[PDB]
C-alpha cells in the first residue's frame, strides 16, 4: 500500500490515465463555552477544535488533578425569584364608590392596611 | 408632601423603570432605591397624596412586565413619625 | 444623550457579554454594572435613543444564552432628572 | 493577550478549582474573582484567544463536578474599551 | 497575521454583517470582499490563528440569520505563498 | 452619520422602491446600490442611527411586495473602521 | 503550607464545625472563612499535603449532618501562583 | 467557659427568639449574631459545656416553629485556637 | 512542466482551500483563479504530470466538504497549443 | 510558542508524515523528533494554542494509516516550566 | 523532599503528559526522564511524601489513556544514598 | 526534485533491497537510511514526484517478501521546510 | 513535622524491627521506645503526615510476623498540646 | 488513625 497523495480523492478526479445550515439550530444546542468559544457553527479548515485522537488539556486532564468530594446539601433558595410564587393571601378589593380612579384591571396597588387602592 | 409610595420589584431594571414612570407621572421626589437582598429592589417616592397615588399607579403599570416584575406597589398617605426614621431622605 | 439602556442578567458572565455587545453595537457609554442581589446583575448604557435601541437589542440577543441569561432588557428614551440621581454615572 | 475568559460558578469552591485549572492548562492570567450575589462567583482570566479558549474549556471541565457547579463559561476575544472599565485588573 | 478566515454568504448584506462582526470580535484585518457571482460574496480576514478562529466563529453566528445566509466558514492557518497571489491584499 | 442601513432585494425594482422609501422616511444618504450577482441588489444608506432605523424599516415594508422581494434589511449602528473600506462612499 | 483545603457548606454552623474538625485533625492553618452569598460559607485551610488531605476528610465528615450541610470539599495540593492572589492569607 | 453553641435560623426573628431562650436558660453569653446571607442568621453563645448544652437545647426548642425555623443547632465544647479567629467576640 | 490541474468549485472559499491544498501538496504553480459565473470558481495549477496529479487529488480532498463544494477536478497532461490562449499565465 | 503538540507513531515514516502535515497546517515549529526505543517515534511541535491544535489534528489524520500508525496525539497548552527541561528545543 | 515518585509509560508522549501532570498537581520537582529502551520511558519526581503521593496519583490518572499507557507508578518515601547515584539529579 | 519517498521495513536487509530497488527503478537520489529502533529501518529517497512514485512502488514490491518485510511505503510530494530539518540530507 | 506514628508490639524485637523499618521507609524521626509493661513496647515516630503514614505502614508490615507480634499501629496527625507532655521528646 | 480509619 503505497501511501501518499495518490491515495486521496479517489473518484473525484477526472483526466487521469485511468479515467481515460452551517450553524446548528439554536434550539438544539447550548454551547459548553459561549461567546467566541462556541462550537455551533461549523468552521471548516484549520480551526482550533479537537478530534478523537487528541488527548490533551481539557477533559480528564483538567478534571482529575484535584481531589474533590461533593456533599448533598439542603437548598431552600431564598430570593425574589424564588418567592415569585410564594403563597399569598387573597388580594384586596374595593367596595368604594365615588369617582376615585378606582381601576380594577391594573396591577395591585395597596394603601395602608392592605386595602386595594 | 408627606405621602410615601413604594414599589418593590424583583430586579433593578424593573425598579428603574418604575421610578422613571412614577417621577414622570406626578410631582414626586424619588427619595430612595434600596437593595433589600435576594433581588428585591425598592424604589420610594414622596409627595402629596394625589401625586403619590398617580405616581405609584403609573409606575406599577409600567414595571409589571419589565423584568421579573413588580412585587409590590404601596401608598401611605400619612406616615407615622416613627416610620420616618427607617425611610430614606434623599437618594444616595 | 439621555437614553438609558439596561440589561439585567442572572449572573455576571452574561452581563459582561451583554455590555460588550452593546458597546460594540452602537455608540453607547457603559455607565454601570450593579450587583443587585440574588445573582442579578444589571449593566446600564447611556446614549442617544437610536444608539441605545440598537445596543439593547444586540446585547439582549447576545447574553440570552450565556449562562443563566437575560432577565430584562429595557430602553428608557428620556430619563427623568430624579431618576438620574439613582443612576451610576461612571463605572465603579 | 487581551482576550477574556470568564467562568461563573455556584459557590467559591468550584471557582477556585476553575481558576486553578485554567491557569494551569493554558497561558492565562487570572485577573479576578468576583462575588455576584446569590452564590455566584465569577473567575476571570486574560490571555491570547487560543490560550483563553483552552483555559476556559479546561476550567469548565474541572469545576463542573466540583460543588454546585458551572453556571457559565465564556470567551470574548476583543473586549471593548468601555467594558474594560468594569473588569477587575488584578486579583484581590 | 498569516491566517485567513473566510466567510461565504448568499448576498452582500450577510457578508457586510460578517465582516463587521469579525472585525469587532477579534484583531483581524479585512483584506477583501469578493463577488463570486451567483449571489456569493466572500469576505476574507487575516489575523493570528486564534484571532481568526474567534472572528470566524463570530461572523458565522451573526451572518447566519441575516439574509439568505451563510454558505461557508473556513480558516486556513498557514496559507501557502502561491495562494497569496489569488487572495486580495487590501479591501477596495 | 455613521450608521449603515442596508437592504437586499431580488431584482432592482424592489431595490429602487426601497431606496426611495428609505431616503424618504428619514434623513439618510444613499451611498450605494450594488448589483451583487445572481439578481441580488443591495442598496445602502448612511445616517444617524434613528434615521437609519426609520429608513430601513420603512424601506423594507415598502419593498417586500414589489417584485421578488426583500432578502435582507439590516442596520449597523457602529460600523467598524475596517468594514468601511468595503463600503460604498457615493452612489454611482 | 502549600496545599489548600476548602469546604463549602450551606450555612455557618456547618462551616464552623468543618473548620473545627479540620484544624483539630491535622496541622493546618485556617486562612479564611468566606461568606460567598446565598448562604454559602467556604472555609479554607493551608498546610502540607498530607495534612490538608486529613483535614479535609475530617471536616467533610463532621459537617455533612450539621445544618443544611456540605456543598463541597476540595483539596488542591499546589495551586498556581496566580490563584494565590485570590486566596485569603489570614482569616478576617 | 469556652464551649460554643450555635443556632442557625432562617431569618432574624427565629434567631432572636433563640437567643432569648438560650440566654434565659443558662449561663451563657451571646457573643454574636451573624447574617450569613441567603436569609440565614447565626446566633452564637459561649459558656461552659453543660450550660451551652442546656442553652442550645432551649434555643432550638424555641425557634423551631418561629418564622422559617431552625436550620441548625450545634454545640462544640472546645473550639480550636484557629477557629477562634473566625468566631465573633462581642455581639456587635 | 506543462500539466494543468483544474479544480472547479461552487464558491470561492472552496477554491481557495483547494488551491492552498494543491500548492502545499506538490510543486505546482497557481496560475489562475477564474470566476466562471453562476458561482463556479476555477482554480488552475500548472506543473509536471506527477506533481499535478498529486496536487489535484489533495485539492479535491480538501474542498469537497468546504462550502458548496467541488464541481470538478481535472488533470490534462499536455494541453494543445491552442488551448493555451484560453488558460491564464499568472494569477490576477 | 508555548503550546506543545506531540504525536507518537510506530516508525519514522508515519512520523515524518505527521510532522509534515502539522508544520504545513498551522504555524508551529518542530522542536523535536525522538526515537524513543521500541520503534516509537515522537514528533513534537511548539506553537500558539490554536495553531498547535490544528496541527495536531492534521497530523493525527495524516499518520493514522501510514505504516504502523499513531500511538498518540496530545496537546499541552502550557507545560509546567519544569517539563520544559525534558522537552527538546531544536529538531534532531 | 526526599521522596521519589516514578511513573513509567510505554512511549514519550504518555510520559511527558505524566510529568506535566505531576508537577502541576503537587509540589514536586521533576528530576528526569530516562528513555530505558523497548519503548519504556520513566519520569521521576522528587518532593515531600504527600506531595509525591498526590503527584503520582495525578500522573497515573493522566497518562493512563494517553498513547500506549502507564506501565507503573510508584513512590519511595526515603531513597537510600546508593540509589541516588543511579538517579538523574537534574532533568535534561 | 523535492518529493520524498520513504520505505520502512522490519530489518536492514529488506531496506537495502528497497533502496537498491528504488534507485534502480527511477531517477531518485537516496538521502538516508535510518535505524528507528525496534527493528524498523527507514530508507528515504528524494526526486520528482513521478519518479518517486515509481521508485516507491519498486521498493515496496522488492522488499515485501525479503526478510521481515515492509511496514510502510509512503510518498510526500512537497516536503515542508521544517520537516527537512528532521530528514537526512545525504546517505551514510 | 508534628505527626505521630506509634507502633506497639509484644516484646522488643518486633519493635526494633518496626523502628528500623519506619525510619528507613520514610522521613521520620524516632522519638521513643517505651516499655509499657506486660511486654508491650511502644515505638514512636514523629514526622510530617505522609511520612508518618508511610512509615507506620512499613513498620507494621515488618513487625507483624516478628516475635510475638504487632498490637497496634496508629497515626495521630496533630496532637493536642497537652498530649505532648506525655510523649517522649527524644529517645532516651 | 488514618483519614480512612477515622515454636
Amino acid at each position: 500500500r503505497i501511501t501518499g497523495p495518490g491515495m486521496l480523492a479517489t473518484g473525484l478526479i477526472t483526466g487521469t490515465p485511468e479515467f481515460r445550515l452551517v450553524c446548528a439550530p439554536r434550539s438544539d444546542q447550548m454551547d459548553r463555552v459561549s461567546g467566541e468559544g462556541k462550537e455551533r457553527c461549523h468552521i471548516t479548515g484549520d480551526d482550533w477544535s479537537v478530534n478523537k485522537h487528541i488527548t490533551g488539556t481539557a477533559g480528564q486532564w483538567a478534571s482529575g488533578r484535584n481531589p474533590s468530594m461533593r456533599g448533598n446539601a439542603r437548598v431552600v433558595e431564598t430570593s425574589a425569584f424564588a418567592n415569585r410564587n410564594v403563597p399569598k393571601p387573597e388580594k384586596p378589593g374595593s367596595k368604594i364608590t365615588g369617582s376615585s380612579g378606582n381601576d380594577t384591571q391594573g396591577s395591585l396597588i395597596t394603601y395602608s392596611g392592605g386595602a386595594r387602592g | 408632601g408627606i405621602a410615601l409610595g413604594m414599589i418593590e420589584t424583583r430586579g433593578l431594571v424593573p425598579a428603574i423603570e418604575a421610578a422613571d414612570a412614577m417621577t414622570k407621572a406626578a410631582e414626586v421626589r424619588l427619595v430612595g432605591r434600596q437593595f433589600v437582598g435576594g433581588g428585591y429592589v425598592t424604589v420610594l417616592v414622596r409627595g402629596e397624596t394625589g401625586a403619590v397615588n398617580a405616581a405609584v399607579r403609573a409606575g406599577a403599570d409600567a414595571c409589571e412586565r419589565v423584568g421579573d416584575g413588580l412585587v409590590a406597589a404601596h401608598i401611605i398617605a400619612r406616615v407615622h413619625s416613627e416610620v420616618e426614621n427607617i425611610l430614606p431622605k434623599a437618594p444616595q
